[PDB]
């Protein structure tokens, strides 16, 4: 797979 | 507004925080939100969390 993303998550 | 309401896994993705929603190749994800660019979230197996945006693909 391509690399996981390093934006910070918004929140759920 | 172009919202994904429901996606394809083109990938493995396996949580490792815990607001993340693991999935394998192939299973139709709910899409509850796809305007982050990053990280949308889904329902699967009655289960919600984020994902990463580029690991599926968006059906219909």
């Amino acid at each position: 797979p391509p690399p996981r993303p390093t934006a910070p998550k918004p929140l759920l | 507004l172009g919202s994904v309401r429901w996606a394809r896994a083109l990938y493995d993705f396996e949580a490792l925080e815990e607001d993340e929603l693991g999935f394998r190749s192939g299973e139709v994800v709910e899409v509850l939100d796809s305007s982050n660019p990053s990280w949308w979230t889904g329902r699967l197996h009655n289960k919600l969390g984020l994902f990463p945006a580029n690991y599926v693909a968006p059906m219909m």
